[PDB]
């Protein structure tokens, strides 16, 4: 704002608001399942047995 | 039986797939000796 009157009185009037913002989400999720299974012999009585 | 005297003399495994045993058609699981190994 500037306001003059009569060539003599002067004023000004200078007014500034600054807003500034800011946000970050950051998520992670890992998940792992590993499963193993060996099945080697199988092992039986014989029918004979004591 | 057994194949001991064979693996001391030849150093070779025995072949474990052997046919002549029993076998349950119903729940499909080898079930005992029928056939005689020597």
């Amino acid at each position: 704002t500037e306001l003059a009157l009569f060539s003599r009185v002067n004023g000004k009037f200078s007014t500034e608001f600054q807003r500034m913002k800011t946000l970050q989400v950051k998520d992670q999720a890992v998940t792992t399942r590993v499963q193993v299974r060996n099945r080697i012999y199988t092992v039986k009585t014989t029918p004979t047995s004591e | 039986t057994g194949f001991q005297i064979c693996k001391n003399a030849l150093k070779l495994p025995v072949l474990e797939v052997l046919p002549g045993g029993g076998w349950d058609n119903l729940r499909n699981v080898d079930m005992g000796r029928v056939m005689d190994l020597t």
